[PDB]
């Protein structure tokens, strides 16, 4: 199970 | 202030069978965009959201007739075709950024209030009347209440405002938060709305002073066809008025 | 930019026995960037329908892939992996040696 | 699915109010509350990750993931808190929120010098017909419909003349009818103060 | 023994094509269990091990949504990084992210990690305390401030110490028949004359799991580094691994050399000697 919902942009 | 989220149209009253297009411009720089709707039957609910213009979760989209696009970072569209009465709702667009969403912040537009009707012949603009202060009220309280009655309109897309000597006033005003049905028996019953404006007895008794209850009604546009006897019930303003008087 | 040339091992899944079904593997690793061409050869000719694993990478960021196909080793057929990558001025050919 | 009682809740100004939601799905991890005024968009109040207690001014949001029960408390409630309160929640697979159906809260204004009165208001241009204003009554009084589509009655509403620190309640009734006069029985509890001539 | 769950995400820009190529894979220990490829037709996260197939639709919809969102973020990042380095729009570049967690033999949290690279070099990483960041250069320092403002570490920390570790234990249990097996190495020795006066001894370990293994040559019972060679541990294709270690010896002294093999699957470390 992945991290979520999502990542910030760099 | 930089702009918030802009939605259009603010109001739409239309006949079933047509295509409706709702539009949203997110806050520039925001990279997420959400479409919600709110009704009495199902509450407040997400239809779809986008990130970097791509649809991420569309599990709330109705399975037919509804289509959402985001062709560029500045613009999204939600389309309904053919529209049906049950599509009537307030549709809200919002935008956000990752760092705001991590704090559960999103920025909402003002919404689009959509009524899709079976039949446009049920659409009526309001009749508007103003009622002048009781003389008993003036001498017992040294104050004076005007009342505005907006009656017989369908559907309920009205914005009532008070104007005193050419300028809109807020202080002293109280408008019912919701319309009442002129016959609660029927579905497409017409509506009524009241408002009050109170000022000192002194301010009413000046003959220089001029009051006006104003109602903006949202109805037909001139792309809608109309062959009835009566006047086409278009989007329009209906006002009534009174001047001050001492005796 | 930093570029890292691939390490190549060519080998069978099971101990090779002539006439017996097996898998030929070419494992490429330690490379960057990820774009790479890998063919398996039978007597100098490309084998068609070779499969590969999904691109992944190591602690040092360098990539690795396993290419493989079913084959039946014989005494006289020669097998090889051929690899091309930006770091190579020409494709590298590594012959399968059954005791490696 | 989240369960939220619709109310309406009616409380006097200055009261503590308690709102809550129940949910079923243990995957929810983020819990929020919104206020929405009539005909406007939802405004985020308070937001709680996972469990625990979170204060901001007169508001406290709380989450109990064992009982799956979340609540918002409003101290020292004010007329301007009158709104619909919605809870919303999500997991971590999506930004999609699930909302409760909302609880309507009415905070009744404290009217310090009531003067309950019922008045006839004559139309400005020419409708010898008129309306009756029931005004200046305190917020213990509640208001009800007429018995017949002959007669039209709007619920009470509160106005703020802020120039003169002064507020008052009002309700309005009308008809076109001869048999209609202000000084008649209605379907609700007021005290004995009128006026007429 | 110890265990890990790791996710790997690679995106490569392709000037002249519509979008970067994005490839994501997830592992438990050395075993692959899911993948996503932006160019493939399914547009879903897909099972790559049998034990993950039992997860239901909510699982697959969620994992596919996250990995699709992640492809979009890597796409925007490739543009941002090009702009930060003032690089031509003509070149192809790469972004990589990996994250995951380890547990010990007791299955409790040991450590979590999250790291990012641009063109194969460290860009930014979460440090072991899961509160702070190391940045490679000034571009990465601007990113670090952004992530600090947005409390990214806190949310990563919550996941790595919580969900990451729980779902790992869940997988370890639902896949126990293949993830908690040890296949002891099948072991043998090979001999070849390499010269007139020299021979190579090669000690083999085959069909073992997990990949971790140590192979050493001794001579007279003393460790031997000179004239030895160790190949990289390599996958067999069937879930197991292979490795060998060779030593070149004066011919006729073969019996002085001994190969020593240590693997979890071995109650005791093996010693082999030429025939």
């Amino acid at each position: 199970r992945q991290f979520g919902p999502d990542f910030p942009t760099i | 202030m930089d702009a918030g989220v802009i939605q259009s149209p603010r109001h739409e009253v239309t006949e079933m069978g047509q295509q409706v297009t709702l539009r949203c411009k997110p806050i520039s720089g925001h990279d997420y965009l959400f479409w919600y709707r709110q009704t009495m039957m199902r509450g407040l609910e997400l239809l779809i959201y986008f990130n970097n213009n791509v649809p991420i979760d569309d599990s709330g989209m109705p399975e037919d007739r509804f289509s959402a696009k985001m062709p560029n970072a500045s613009f999204s569209t939600l389309k309904i075709q053919p529209s049906e009465p049950r599509d009537s709702a307030v549709y809200f667009c919002a935008s956000s950024l990752w760092e705001k969403l991590a704090k559960n912040i999103q920025y909402f537009g003002a919404g689009t209030r959509l009524s899709v009707l079976e039949d446009l012949k049920n659409v009526f603009p309001p009749e508007v009347a103003v009622f002048e202060p009781s003389e008993a009220e003036i001498s017992h309280t040294q104050k004076a209440t005007l009342v505005c009655l907006a009656t017989g309109f369908y559907p309920d897309h009205v914005e009532l405002s008070w104007w005193v000597n050419g300028k809109e006033v807020h202080s002293g005003v109280c408008t019912d938060p919701q319309p009442l049905k002129e016959q609660p028996a029927l579905n497409d019953s017409r509506y009524a709305l009241s408002s009050r404006l109170r000022v000192s007895a002194t301010f009413w008794q000046d003959p220089r002073n001029h009051f006006r209850c104003q109602v903006q009604f949202y109805g037909l546009s001139e792309n809608d066809e109309w062959t009835q006897d009566r006047a086409k019930p278009v989007t329009q303003i209906v006002s009534a008025e009174a001047w001050g008087r001492a005796d | 930019m930093i570029q890292r040339t691939p390490k190549i091992q060519v080998y069978s899944r099971h101990p090779a026995e002539n006439g017996k079904s097996n898998f030929l593997n070419c494992y490429v690793s330690g490379f960057h960037p990820s774009d790479i061409e890998v063919d398996l050869l039978k007597n100098g000719e490309r084998i068609e329908k070779v499969e590969h694993s999904d691109l992944s990478f190591s602690k040092d960021w360098s990539f690795y892939l396993l290419y493989y196909t079913e084959f039946t080793p014989t005494e006289k057929d020669e097998y090889a992996c051929r690899v091309n990558h930006v770091t190579l001025s020409q494709p590298k050919i590594v012959k399968w040696d059954r005791d490696m | 699915e989240v369960e939220q009682d619709p109310g309406p809740l009616s409380v006097p100004e200055g009261a503590i109010v308690s709102l809550n939601c129940t949910y079923s799905n243990s995957a929810f991890q983020y819990f929020m509350w919104y206020r929405q005024y009539s005909r406007k968009g939802p405004e985020l109040l308070m937001y709680t990750y996972s469990s625990g207690n979170k204060e901001d001014g007169r508001f406290t949001a709380q989450v109990d993931k064992s009982s799956k029960y979340i609540s918002l408390f409003i101290r020292d409630s004010q007329p301007s808190d009158s709104a619909t309160y919605l809870c919303a929640m999500r997991g971590d697979s999506s930004y999609k929120l699930i909302f409760g159906s909302g609880t309507r809260l009415l905070v009744r204004p404290d009217i310090q010098n009531p003067d309950p009165a019922v008045y006839q208001l004559r139309d400005s241009k020419s409708s010898d017909k008129s309306v009756c204003l029931f005004t200046d009554f305190d917020s213990q009084t509640n208001v009800s419909q007429s018995k017949d589509s002959d007669v039209y009655i709007t619920d009470k509403c509160v106005l703020d003349m802020r120039s003169m620190d002064f507020k008052s309640n009002s309700a309005v009734a009308w008809s076109n009818k001869s048999d209609f006069a202000c000084a008649n029985a209605f379907n609700n509890s007021i005290i004995p103060e009128d006026t007429f001539f | 023994g110890s265990h890990s769950m790791r996710y790997f995400f690679t995106s490569v820009s392709r000037p002249g094509r519509g979008e970067p190529r994005f490839i994501a894979v997830g592992y438990v220990d050395d075993t692959q269990f899911v993948r996503f490829d932006s160019d493939a037709a399914s547009q879903r996260m897909e099972p790559r091990a049998p034990w993950i197939e039992q997860e239901g639709p909510e699982y697959w919809d969620g994992e596919t949504r996250k990995v699709k969102a992640h492809s979009q973020t890597h796409r925007v990042d490739l543009g941002t990084l090009r702009g930060y380095y003032n690089q031509s729009e003509a070149g192809s570049h790469t972004v990589q992210r990996m994250y995951g967690c380890d547990v010990g033999s007791d299955w409790r949290f040991l450590r979590g990690y999250h790291q990012y690279a641009y063109d194969g070099k460290d860009y930014i990483a979460l440090k072991e305390d899961l509160r702070s960041w190391t940045a490679a250069d000034m571009a990465a320092q601007t990113t670090k401030h952004k992530w600090e403002a947005a409390h990214v570490a806190e949310q990563l920390r919550a996941y790595l110490e919580g969900t990451c570790v729980e779902w790992l234990r869940r997988y370890l249990e639902n896949g126990k028949e293949t993830l908690q097996r040890t296949d002891a190495p099948k072991t043998h020795m090979t001999h070849h004359a390499v010269s007139d006066h020299e021979a190579t001894l090669r000690c083999w370990a085959l069909s073992f799991y997990p990949a971790e293994i140590t192979l050493t040559w001794q001579r007279d019972g003393e460790d031997q580094t000179q004239d030895t060679e160790l190949v990289e541990t390599r996958p067999a294709g069937d879930g197991t691994f292979q490795k060998w270690a060779a030593v070149v010896v004066p011919s006729g002294q073969e019996q002085r050399y001994t190969c020593h093999v240590q693997h979890e699957g071995l109650p005791k470390p093996l010693t082999l000697r030429w025939e």
